[PDB]
């Protein structure tokens, strides 16, 4: 007594059931590591004009 | 007596200039001793984007269980 599978068998992705833990913290992921920070600030014009040799404005 | 106060002044205008136009030089002389200080010894740490090089962009790795377990 049983089934002819005909065209719903290796398909349709299931879920199962909740038996072990699930592998968090994986394989290894030592670190991130730590960026390195921005900034935000207020744009603000040149401080005097371009500064380069004389060039006062 | 008529020649200055038809042309020109002393000291009411000649000083006071020059305590005038030497204070465009101190924010002038020591800015310009904080880019050596600032572009030429960054140097190693990279923190203030002027040594920023791209390296890779993360967004294009994929996550999807591809179809060998182990790889």
């Amino acid at each position: 007594g049983w089934v002819r599978p005909d065209l719903g068998d290796l398909s349709k992705v299931t879920k199962v059931k909740t038996d072990r833990p699930l592998p968090e913290n994986p394989y290894h992921s030592r670190a991130r590591p730590e960026p390195n920070p921005e900034v935000e600030g207020d744009l603000k014009p040149a401080r005097h004009g371009s500064r380069l040799f004389f060039w006062t404005m | 007596r008529w020649i200055a106060r038809t042309f020109f002044d002393g000291p009411e205008k000649n000083y006071e200039r020059t305590m005038a136009i030497l204070q465009i030089e101190a924010e002038k002389a020591e800015l310009r001793l904080k880019e050596l200080e600032v572009r030429r010894l960054m140097r190693a740490r990279g923190d203030g984007p002027w040594f920023h090089y791209p390296t890779i962009d993360k967004e294009l790795i994929d996550h999807s269980p591809k179809a060998t377990p182990d790889n």
